């Protein structure tokens, strides 16, 4: 929650934008009123996290110069949020949930299977710059309860025996899942099968009117 | 337009839309708090001003609840009496056990607050314990132990909004919240040290006065700051021999309970390089001597040199007493020579404007009028440097109302938004007729503000003659109830000196003297002094002025004497003496009395009251203390300022360079104090003091 000025993180190390990233940032700033031109400080740094793999200090200085701001506001906003990760991580960011709905369906064995297939602590990263563990709280996918998150794709409904498959799968390079779980249910469907809404067609509101319109 | 309500039976009326905590202050019912402040923005972080409100489901904070009519305010509900103990107990479970090492021992607002309303016990007895926080180096001025911080936000809102250094900030959630740059970079705004009077715990405290004393040992004395044009109303904390620290006592107009940084840490030079005995030159060597022998050498070398007229140079300095300069002027003109000149370069003449018509050398609007200001322009100055209290007023005005500032001359970094115009008096004259002859005619309560550094320039008079025309030309800037011409000084005393009539004549400006009188006045050079001149220094410490001298005279500094000072506003203010003059130093005018006695000069006084009557003779506005009068002579004063230096001054293209070299190195005490040496080195373009 602070910064060390040692190496690869300096105000002096340079950072620029890709021109596609530059044009995208210029697209984002126009979405807001020009009086609050600083109000785009959240997703703009996101673009930095897309360009450089972690939130450096240099990207924050560059955005504060870009938005005509004192740098401490950028410092505050990217400190106050979880996702702007200020340390260099591996290629694959493990975001394994720990919250009780994930836990009651056994997220413990999930994490233990991961860090026994790897050998690292939940703040520690893999020394090959491949996998970076992170425990995280309920990511909104609570119904599909044993889940996790590769960088954007939540992987759901995991058995810990089947999970270490996915772990060494991503370790091989070119093998993630398609994005959903292990091809069971769907996302909202029951574990057995679709009970309600077994109609092939949308019933229309065109007759279902108030009659006073 | 006002609202009357009931706090604990006490009916009280207050202006509408205000905060409830001010109504509690007005009613006399004391409500404790941690993060309310008058001059700051309101955040309800402290949770202390909890109070019972009829038509409220829960007790609410009194700091941010707005005043509504028909209000019944109760403070002694058992729910509220429960709540205050609750919140105190919640606060005291991560604050660390530092009460015998914390600086604010008796002055911990939290602590006295936790005696009335605190719990008996505290059931922190957890095993694995409190949080803990990094050391957080900031600078050589502000001692910092962030472990004792409670995130009361009172630091950061101030340095954000009014001090204008937005480097402070809150970083992290929960107990991972910290205060400050996590670069570990140097903070500096030109009122930097004002946060250590402001953090109510000893998280931020005083670095040179770190552990030297402790606020029940202290003798307090209300007095006046010098080395500052505003003369802020301060309080001296003294153990009884030395001077421990200074804290700004509250005053509405002149400082609004703030103080300059250099005003704060100046006590170091007040105790380390002082003149303690008279030293006579042997020839490349000073030896100390009998206090008779010094003044007898003065009389003897007077009989040797014999300056019969226009050869007795008398120069005073930046932090010198009005009451002492009275004795000076009396001695020089009973001696028979008005070679009576200021320390400033281009001080060897009159300062290119009228010593008459006090408006010519004072601040003609009120400092309170700057809240009502509209659109002003600085010339030849850095008001961030000179009178940083003024800069606080400027930034408060610029945030509050809608304003327009121009800046002509040196390119400064303001806290606010400047608009530069040029670096030439021709560029200035282009700017007056360019667009602001319309704006300042348009503006309702503007002003126009002038630093004293232009007095250094020999082309000052035409520099006056343009601006003296403009005030004459525009009746908006020159109306009855205020006057827009506003000048500042670099000292707390050259305004008082210009009340004295401390100016040489045109005849007195010509002859090289034989007997130079130093009274403070550090910034003379070897060029400003004749070769064989008799150069007796009278001061408090050892500076350049004492280095050239023949005999030095230890006079008391601004602390030890019953001083009298006049700011640029014109407030005559008493400096109550906090201690006696140490060693063999004496008071200044008492020295000048004996120096008169060993000559033929008989000063008609021997006491303080007789000086007060002589000072009433020079000007009765200086015995009528600390009450600002306006000037009924606006137009005649501006016109007489115009007519004098009219035409004869030919303005060159000299660029309007900076008045001072560094802020924290001036006035013989910032050079005396080692804390301002180490302040000076850390404060120029350093990577911790840089922004990007
Ligand atoms: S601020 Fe310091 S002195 Fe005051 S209660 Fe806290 S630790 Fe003790
Ligand atoms: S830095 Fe000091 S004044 Fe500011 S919030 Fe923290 S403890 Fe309070
Ligand atoms: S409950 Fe853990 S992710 Fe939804
Ligand atoms: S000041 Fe009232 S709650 Fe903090």
């Amino acid at each position: 929650s602070v910064h060390r000025n040692t190496e690869n993180n300096n105000p002096s190390i340079p950072f620029e934008f890709s021109p596609e990233n530059m044009k995208r940032a210029e697209e984002v700033i126009a979405k807001y009123p020009p009086q609050y031109k600083k109000a785009a400080v959240m997703p703009l740094l996101d673009i930095g996290q897309r360009q450089l793999g972690y939130t450096s200090i240099s990207v924050m200085n560059y955005v504060a110069k870009l938005l005509e701001m004192p740098p401490m506001r950028v410092y505050e906003v990217a400190t106050f949020y979880t996702m702007y990760n200020r340390t260099p991580m591996g290629r694959y960011h493990l975001q394994i949930c720990t919250t009780t709905p994930c836990q009651l369906c056994g997220s413990d064995g999930i994490m233990e299977a991961v860090q026994n297939t790897l050998n690292i602590k939940p703040g520690e990263t893999t020394k090959d710059n491949l996998f970076t563990l992170s425990e995280v709280e309920c990511l909104g996918a609570c119904v599909n309860a044993p889940m996790m998150a590769i960088n954007d794709d939540y992987y759901e409904d995991l058995t810990p025996e089947g999970t270490v498959k996915l772990l060494e799968d991503c370790k091989a390079g070119k093998m993630p899942t398609p994005g959903p779980e292990n091809h069971v249910r769907r996302d909202c469907e029951p574990a057995s099968g679709q009970k309600v809404l077994l109609s092939k067609e949308p019933h229309n509101v065109a007759d279902f009117l108030q009659e006073g319109i | 337009a006002e609202i009357e309500l009931t706090i604990d039976g006490h009916k009280v009326s207050i202006e509408a839309g205000s905060a409830l905590i001010q109504a509690c202050e007005k009613a006399g019912v004391t409500v404790p708090r941690y993060c309310y402040h008058d001059k700051l923005a309101i955040a309800g972080n402290c949770r202390m001003c909890l109070v019972d409100v009829e038509r409220a489901p829960k007790p609410v904070a009194s700091c941010a609840y707005p005043v509504a009519p028909g209000m019944v305010v109760r403070t002694d509900t058992e729910r509220v009496k429960q709540a205050r103990e609750n919140v105190m107990e919640m606060m005291l479970q991560n604050h660390p056990l530092d009460c015998p090492v914390c600086d604010q021992g008796g002055e911990c607002d939290l602590q006295d607050q936790s005696m009335r309303y605190g719990r008996d016990r505290g059931r922190f007895t957890e095993i694995t314990g409190k949080r803990s926080t990094e050391d957080k180096n900031i600078g050589p001025l502000v001692k910092t132990s962030m472990n004792r911080c409670i995130h009361c936000t009172r630091c950061v809102r101030f340095a954000n909004d009014i001090a204008g250094a937005p480097e402070l900030g809150s970083s992290g959630r929960g107990n991972d919240m910290q205060i400050g740059t996590y670069l570990e970079k140097n903070l500096n705004t030109e009122l930097s040290g004002n946060v250590i009077d402001l953090c109510p715990v000893g998280a931020l405290t005083n670095k040179p006065y770190a552990f030297r004393a402790r606020p029940w040992e202290l003798k307090k004395t209300e007095s006046i700051d010098v080395m500052d044009a505003v003369g802020s109303n301060i309080r001296i904390d003294s153990k009884g021999v030395e001077v421990m620290r200074v804290i700004p006592r509250v005053h509405e107009d002149v400082n609004e309970e703030w103080i300059n940084d250099k005003s704060r840490f100046a006590c170091d030079g007040l105790k380390t390089q002082r003149l303690t005995t008279p030293l006579i030159r042997v020839g490349d060597k000073f030896v100390n001597a009998t206090w008779d022998d010094a003044l007898s050498t003065i009389a003897k070398a007077y009989q040797q040199k014999a300056p019969k007229g226009d050869e007795f140079k008398a120069v005073a300095g930046a932090l010198v007493e009005v009451e002492s300069m009275v004795a000076l002027k009396d001695m020089t003109n009973a001696l028979g020579s008005e070679n009576t000149t200021t320390d400033t370069p281009n001080g060897n003449s009159a300062p290119a404007h009228g010593i008459t018509f006090r408006s010519n050398y004072l601040f003609n609007s009120s400092i309170a009028g700057i809240e009502d200001a509209d659109a002003i322009l600085l010339v030849g100055t850095n008001p961030r440097r000179e009178a940083a209290v003024m800069n606080a007023r400027i930034r408060k005005a610029w945030l509050r109302q809608e304003l327009e500032i121009a800046s002509v001359g040196p390119t400064l970094d303001a806290t606010f938004d400047v608009a530069e115009l040029g670096n030439t008096h021709a560029d200035l004259e282009k700017a007056l007729s360019g667009e602001f002859g319309e704006v300042l005619k348009n503006a309702k309560n503007p002003l126009i503000i002038v630093g004293s550094g232009i007095t250094d320039r020999e082309d000052a008079g035409a520099f006056f003659n343009t601006i003296g025309k403009f005030v004459e030309s525009t009746p908006s800037v020159l109306n009855e109830n205020w006057n827009g011409y506003n000048v500042l000084q670099r000292s707390a005393s050259r305004a008082g000196a210009y009340d004295i009539g401390f100016t040489p004549s045109d005849e007195a400006s010509k002859t090289t003297p034989k007997m130079v009188w130093l009274l403070g006045a550090d910034e003379v050079a070897a060029s400003d002094i004749p070769a064989d001149a008799f150069v007796v220094y009278q001061g408090h410490n050892g500076d350049v002025g004492a280095q050239f001298a023949d005999v030095v005279l230890p006079g008391a500094a601004y602390t030890e004497k019953a001083g009298t000072y006049v700011n640029t506003e014109g407030r005559s203010q008493i400096s109550r003496a906090a201690t006696g003059p140490p060693g063999g130093a004496r008071e200044d005018w008492k020295i000048l009395r004996a120096v008169s006695e060993y000559l033929g000069v008989a000063l008609p006084y021997e006491d303080a009251y007789e000086v007060r009557d002589r000072l009433a003779e020079i000007s009765p506005s200086l015995v009528r203390y600390d009450l600002v009068e306006p000037t009924v002579f606006g137009d005649v004063a501006v016109q007489h300022s115009l007519v004098g230096p009219n035409g004869s001054v030919t303005p060159s293209s000299a660029p309007l360079t900076e008045t001072i070299e560094n802020f924290y190195m001036t006035d013989s005490i910032s050079r005396s104090s080692p804390t301002m040496a180490k302040s000076s080195i850390a404060f120029n373009k350093d990577n911790k003091k840089n922004q990007a």
